[PDB]
């Protein structure tokens, strides 16, 4: 059987730098080699087939080359649309076999998150329990730490997080932070607070509600 | 050139299951086919390459003896049928089409994949099917939905009925403490076309009957 | 003088060449004389061929002993529109050229039927028309293919014997295939193969015609080889 050693991993490199992708077979493929591309969310396209010819419709920046045991697939100049996890897969012989996959990533500007908070709707609040919901919007880099406050009170090990793929048109990401707790202690507390931490934030922003206005 | 995978849903081990490709846009049945997988988070993995005719087959060897791979040329479908299901069988499964036309089903009746459906969801687990609460999240303008303890992933979320798609962020659902699943879906629209605009989140789990449109 | 039917085509025998294996097609030049250098010509690849079922060895030392011999340019006939329901042209993994890793035999087409298959056929006919030069031997090869049961079954609707016969020059020739229990293969790719083929040539004199009876599994022939005048052979 023929591993596909696909290097780097992962990469972030600015819009219009190049991005170098190669992918190693243990053995001999000679020439049947193809990559994919997999945006977010979608299902694989052909981009590159028989080691370097440009499928219908794509771009010129992308390139391929290789044969043999080594291969090499090349963007040109990363453009925004290129966010991806790109694979190789050789089909010289069975069992087919795709490399680990590539995921590219924009290394793009400072954004600041625009803070939003949520309170327990109406029909949840009936259910006997309380989510809290504090949107971190549009920003980058991705780090960015949010801490809970009740009543002013460093909440731990009571919300969950979930970060967006990075935008293929701004290039940045998007977060949701779900403060969970029930309904007998969202009773016990006034005022939630949504505290957020970032690079393009000049001074820390919080976001906070009384309990019903 | 169309593929739509159909058939995936959450079986207990050790069941049967049967996913279909509908072909159509080409002629299918001068192409071989193929079924390539993917578990959340991982890379492509090669599950079963089939000729022409129905004369050559080919499988990895984690399916070997429990996936048979079929096709209805007149149909224009091909198959997978999935016995001895194991947990790890877990994944999105895609249909894709060889780039070229080869005669052959002895050897070499595969190279590059150049059509792929969207794929057909499989979890493979014990666990309780339960369907969602959708919650709103009230509120430039801000709003969305919460979709709350369901189970098994996916669930479908449309804004304005399939309409509005401009500035919606569909999260990535969390596997909570309870092993239910929770994301939420917001939408950024103009304060502008607050009044006058009632904003529709549309949320389907096929897994139960839970098709919902909550207003926010 | 020739010693070998096509110079510059390296890694192939007379056999091969006889039967236009890929990457063993090219110019066959005109000789007044020549060397017998096999006795029992033998193949170096393709699908693997029961050879001595029939006198297909001969072909190369039957062209041998002509001053001219040439590949012809056209088909001799179509095949994927011979009787028998619509044809695939079949190719296997054995049988590569520079730009596939599958081909077949240049003299010769693999009726594969196409889910017309589950019809079993009685006896089909086709005419092989005379399509070289006005005073030209022609020579045409042909055959078929055969497999085990399940797989006869598979390729075709059918997984009992096929019968198949040929006329050309008052010269008749019969067979009937085999299913399963299959010689080892030699001389051929290289690859396992569960059947085999069998392959055959008529020769048909200036102007005459050709005719070949046959049912599932047939190899049509494609290019024919052009003969003329005769060549000393030592
Ligand atoms: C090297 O090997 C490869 C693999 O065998 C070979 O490529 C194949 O060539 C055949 C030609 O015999 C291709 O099939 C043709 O495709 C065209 C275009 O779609 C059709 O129009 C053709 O149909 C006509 O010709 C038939 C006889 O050739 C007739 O029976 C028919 O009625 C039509 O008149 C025919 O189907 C085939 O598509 C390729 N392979 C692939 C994968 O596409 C190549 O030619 C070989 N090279 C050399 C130099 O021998």
């Amino acid at each position: 059987d023929i591993q596909m050693t696909q290097s780097p991993s992962s990469l972030s490199a600015s819009v219009g730098d190049r991005v170098t992708i190669t992918c190693q077979a243990s053995q001999g493929i000679g020439n049947y080699l193809s990559w994919y591309q997999q945006k977010p969310g979608k299902a694989p396209k052909l981009l590159i087939y028989d080691a370097s010819n440009l499928e219908t419709g794509v771009p010129s920046r992308f390139s391929g080359s290789g044969s043999g045991t080594h291969f090499t697939f090349i963007i040109i100049r990363l453009q925004p649309e290129d966010i991806a996890t790109y694979y190789c897969q050789q089909y010289d012989n069975l069992p087919l076999t795709f490399g680990g996959g590539t995921k590219v990533e924009i290394t793009r500007t400072v954004a600041a998150p625009s803070v939003f908070i949520f309170p327990p709707s109406d029909e949840q609040l009936k259910s006997g329990t309380a989510s809290v919901v504090c949107l971190l919007n549009n920003f980058y880099p991705r780090e960015a730490k949010v801490q809970w406050k009740v009543d002013n009170a460093l909440q731990s090990g009571n919300s969950q997080e979930s970060v967006t793929e990075q935008d293929s048109k701004d290039s940045t990401y998007s977060l949701s932070s779900t403060l969970t707790l029930s309904k007998a202690d969202y009773e016990k507390h006034k005022v939630y607070a949504c505290e957020v931490t970032h690079q393009g934030l000049s001074s820390p922003v919080t976001k906070s509600f009384n309990r019903g206005e | 050139v169309q593929l739509v995978e159909s058939g995936g849903g959450l079986v207990q081990p050790g069941r049967s299951l049967r996913l279909s490709c509908a072909a159509s846009g080409f002629t299918f049945d001068d192409y071989p086919m193929h079924w390539v997988r993917q578990a959340p988070g991982k890379g492509l993995e090669w599950v079963s390459t089939i000729s022409w005719n129905g004369a050559g087959l080919a499988y990895a060897d984690s399916v070997k003896g429990r996936f048979t791979v079929s096709r209805d040329n007149a149909k224009r479908v091909l198959y997978l049928q999935m016995s001895s299901l194991r947990p790890e069988d877990t994944a999105l499964y895609y249909c894709a089409k060889d780039r070229v036309d080869t005669t052959s089903w002895d050897y070499y009746f595969h190279k590059s994949m150049d059509v792929w459906g969207q794929g057909t969801s499989v979890t493979v687990s014990g666990a309780s099917t339960k369907g969602p609460s959708v919650f709103p999240l009230a509120p430039t303008a801000a709003l969305g939905c919460l979709v709350k303890d369901y189970f098994p992933e996916p669930v479908t979320v449309s804004w304005n009925s399939g309409a509005l798609t401009s500035g919606v962020h569909t999260f990535p659902a969390v596997l909570q403490s309870s092993g239910l699943y929770s994301l939420s879906s917001v939408v950024t629209v103009p304060s502008s076309s607050l009044g006058t605009q009632t904003y529709i989140c549309n949320v389907n789990h096929k897994p139960s009957n839970t098709k919902v449109d909550k207003r926010v | 003088t020739r010693g070998k039917l096509c110079p510059d085509c390296l890694n192939c025998t007379d056999l091969d060449v006889a039967l236009g294996r890929p990457m063993c097609v090219g110019t066959t030049p005109s000789a007044k004389a020549s060397i017998l250098h096999e006795v029992k010509p033998v193949t170096s690849g393709c699908f693997p061929i029961m050879h001595d079922r029939t006198k297909i060895r001969q072909l190369p030392n039957l062209l041998r002993g002509y001053e001219n011999i040439r590949l012809s340019t056209q088909n001799v006939i179509d095949a994927e529109k011979a009787p028998g329901g619509p044809y695939r042209l079949g190719t296997s993994g054995s049988c590569p050229n520079a730009t596939s890793k599958s081909g077949f035999f240049a003299t010769m087409a693999w009726a594969v039927p196409k889910d017309n298959n589950k019809n079993a056929t009685n006896p089909l006919t086709v005419e092989v028309p005379y399509i070289c030069t006005e005073g030209e031997d022609q020579i045409t090869v042909w055959g078929f293919h055969s497999d085990d049961k399940t797989q006869m079954k598979n390729l075709y609707g059918d997984s009992n014997p096929q019968k198949f016969t040929s006329s050309a020059n008052g010269v008749t020739t019969h067979y009937v295939s085999q299913i399963g229990s299959f010689p080892d293969q030699t001389e051929d790719g290289g690859l396992p193969q569960s059947g085999r083929i069998v392959v055959d040539y008529m020769m048909q004199k200036p102007g005459k015609t050709g005719t070949i009876v046959y049912q599932r599994g047939v190899l049509l022939p494609q290019k024919v080889w052009c003969a003329s005048g005769r060549s000393k052979v030592i």
